[PDB]
């Protein structure tokens, strides 16, 4: 009454474990097949950038055909390579360049990064609030390197669009296109901006256009505050200028030389100093010497006599 | 905490998604009594067949508390105790939305436990008949350790079976890719056909494969040129700043007083917080736009047809809007025009613009002036290094140390003329 009970569960129970292995062998074929696939995946990426390079090569053959030959076309080829030569020479010192200023770059930063630490030690030290120091300065900073990130984001994006400029100053059909779509970017800027104004009730819009004088004031409060700050760092800054180059006055011209000339007569000096104590203890040894010879001369008459 | 609203919504997305069907939240809020039992009656019929029930012709309250069973223990949600069943026989939208939410939202753990209860369990038979004949208990040995086959090898399978991805994507890359290949060979086909009747065949495409690698070589350099020179500029501009910035800490070194200090950065940071918050992120996407348009443009063929199109289009539009917000300008019922706080905002733009302008302007020279002072700091510590000079009372002291070693040396002499003399009387006295 239980074994009838047993049976079917059984063979339940295994039908089971079969589904469940032939699922494991069905996800390790699986794994080897997604390990095939990554491999030809990317050997047919390099076979489809070569056939587009065949096929760019076959084309710009069709355009050069009607009216070079191959013998102008290879020496527009070799001529552009001697070009390509002296610009790659031209790029390296532009590398070089720009790493030594990057590098100039970080010996400043650091330097700056020092005299902050000893400054920041100095008021920890007069227990002034330092926390509210660090914060506020950490927060201008980040301020200050975002507008800078920016203002390179945008000067970057600047001279490559002056190399897609005189690109397209290829073509004059593509040119006078080029210039028409600046005038199309520039027109969806003002629909942009259009369709928000009007989508605003009057009244909305002059309670944003009161709020809006009202913080454009307080920034101009703050603006005008900044302005005098930096006036007076830009005259301490003038002051430091003129003190500098008269501090740089007094190495021009003679000057350096009457110092030279002024070490060289204290190593003439030092010199002759450094030669005298030898030479003093060898004619004191001398002198003791004849003196000696003295006494012998002396006594040596005397034992004549005896 | 989600309102009654939001759980409505969730019960009528799910349950939409679940069966396919496609109730308005009206629809779904119309369905109490047994309906509405039906409708968690087909949500658990998705999970097990045994659980397909018909309640439009069924005995409501043995079935309904066959449910209550089916989620209390498989699915494994209690709550309200003595309420619960007979609320629960009810339609009650008080319980029965709870309930709804609470298996639409675990749904996968309702399939995985479900699986588990068709096959881990109902097993607690006395030993009684087990200890009167080994045979059937033998079998049943059978039974216990193919339940632990069974439990090995399911966690191994979805333990390895969750590990290993699904090569679905993989094998539609790898065919667009074929297709691709394909694709091009067939458009390579037709160029080397066209490029058949040439004068010079090889020659040519040898010549123009040159060629071209050169113009590849000539635009990478370029491009790769302007980089360098413009990240030189900015690491420069950021070298300036360095400066600016040691600048303040000296300035700000004067005044021990953290409290002004914090003062004035602040007014500072909120001085760029002008620019950083909208207008250099306008004229970054603006030019970043501008570029990719430019981009495209070169990359494709141009049908002059589609801008010129855009271009009527929108000089039309933007007539539209400039007469709509010229009639936005008419005098409301006061008499008064919106164009007079558009004055006003217009005065103190011009304000703002003029001082931030001015505030720029001496930055500048104070980063020109403040460059300088580093020129000249450095080449003073270049001269300072390549030689040593004093120039001051040092200079004073050490010239007074050298005529101090003049009468030295002129001293020392007069030493050794003396000791020589004193040799040459003591010749004279071995001359006798």
């Amino acid at each position: 009454y239980y074994i009838g009970l047993l049976r079917p569960k059984i063979t339940e129970l295994t039908t089971e474990i079969e589904r469940l292995n032939e699922q494991e062998e069905l996800i390790v074929k699986g794994g080897s097949v997604l390990t095939q696939l990554q491999q030809r995946n990317k050997a047919l990426t390099d076979e489809a950038a070569k056939l587009k390079g065949t096929l760019a090569d076959i084309n710009l053959a069709l355009e050069k055909s009607t009216t070079q030959d191959p013998s102008s076309v290879k020496d527009q080829a070799t001529k552009l390579n001697q070009v390509n030569g002296e610009k790659r020479k031209q790029v390296d010192q532009l590398f070089l360049n720009a790493k030594e200023m990057e590098a100039l770059t970080k010996k400043n930063t650091q330097a700056l990064e020092e005299e902050m630490q000893n400054l920041d030690r100095r008021i920890l030290a007069e227990n002034q609030d330092f926390g509210l120091y660090k914060a506020t300065r950490d927060e201008a900073f980040n301020v200050s390197d975002a507008v800078l990130s920016h203002q390179h984001q945008i000067r970057m994006l600047t001279a490559k669009q002056e190399l897609l400029m005189t690109k397209l100053s290829t073509d004059p059909d593509k040119k006078r296109a080029a210039e028409v779509l600046r005038g199309i970017l520039s027109k969806r800027q003002l629909k942009e901006e259009l369709t928000k104004q009007c989508a605003l009730s009057v009244e909305e819009e002059r309670q944003l256009l009161i709020k809006q004088v009202k913080t454009a004031r307080g920034d101009i409060e703050v603006l005008e505050r900044q302005v005098n700050e930096t006036r007076d760092a830009l005259s301490e800054s003038k002051n430091r200028c003129a003190s500098l180059d008269e501090e740089l006055k007094s190495y021009s011209g003679d000057n350096i030389k009457a110092f030279q000339e002024l070490q060289e007569k204290d190593r003439e000096l030092q010199s002759f100093m450094d030669s005298f104590p030898a030479k003093l203890k060898e004619e004191m040894d001398k002198i003791t010497e004849v003196q000696r010879n003295i006494a012998t001369l002396l006594e040596r008459i005397s034992q004549a006599l005896e | 905490e989600p309102s009654e609203e939001e759980v409505l919504q969730y019960i009528v997305d799910n349950v939409n998604k679940l069966l396919s069907r496609h109730y308005s939240l009206v629809e779904f809020d119309a369905i109490q009594g047994t309906d509405l039992l039906q409708i968690l009656a087909d949500i658990f019929g998705t999970l097990s067949p045994a659980q397909q029930i018909d309640m439009g012709v069924a005995p409501t309250d043995e079935a309904a508390a066959s449910m209550l069973e089916f989620l209390t223990k498989t699915l494994g949600y209690r709550v309200l105790a003595d309420s619960f069943p007979t609320s629960f026989s009810r339609a009650e939208p008080t319980v029965i939305y709870p309930t709804l939410y609470w298996v639409l939202s675990n749904m996968q753990q309702n399939e995985k436990r479900v699986y588990l209860a068709r096959f881990l369990q109902r097993l607690e038979i006395p030993e009684a008949m087990l200890a009167q004949d080994e045979d059937v208990r033998a079998l049943y040995q059978q039974y216990v350790n193919l339940r632990g086959m069974f439990v090995n090898t399911h966690r191994r399978v979805d333990a390895l079976r969750t590990a290993h991805a699904d090569p679905a994507d993989a094998r539609r890359a790898v065919t667009v890719l074929e297709e691709e290949c394909d694709r091009l060979r067939g458009y390579i086909q037709v160029a080397e056909k066209k490029l058949a009747g040439v004068p010079d065949k090889e020659a040519l495409l040898n010549a123009c494969k040159s060629l071209r690698a050169a113009l590849e070589e000539e635009s990478r350099l370029a491009e790769k040129g302007v980089e360098l020179q413009q990240q030189l500029i900015s690491s420069r501009q950021r070298s300036t700043e360095m400066h600016n910035r040691l600048q303040n800490l000296r300035r700000d070194a004067a005044d021990g007083r953290v409290d002004v200090i914090v003062r004035r950065l602040r007014d500072e940071i909120q001085t760029n917080k002008m620019i950083i918050e909208e207008q250099l992120p306008k004229e970054l996407q603006q030019k970043q736009r501008e570029n990719a348009e430019f981009d495209r443009l070169i990359s494709e063929p141009l049908d002059m047809q589609a801008l010129t199109t855009e271009n009527q289009q929108l000089d039309e539009a933007l007539k539209k809007l400039h007469q709509q917000v010229k009639e936005r300008q008419k005098p409301g019922e006061d008499g008064s025009t919106i164009a007079t706080i558009k004055q006003q905002v217009e005065r103190v733009a011009k304000r703002k613009v003029e001082v931030m302008e001015q505030l720029t302007g001496l930055q500048a020279d104070n980063s020109r002036t403040l460059n300088d002072i580093r020129e000249r700091e450095n080449r003073i510590e270049q001269l300072r290094e390549a030689h040593h000079m004093l120039k001051d009372d040092d200079f004073r002291e050490f010239s007074k140390q050298v005529l101090a070693k003049k009468a030295a040396t002129e001293s020392m002499r007069t030493h050794l003329s003396e000791q020589r003399v004193e040799y040459g009387v003591l010749n004279f006295t071995e001359n006798v």
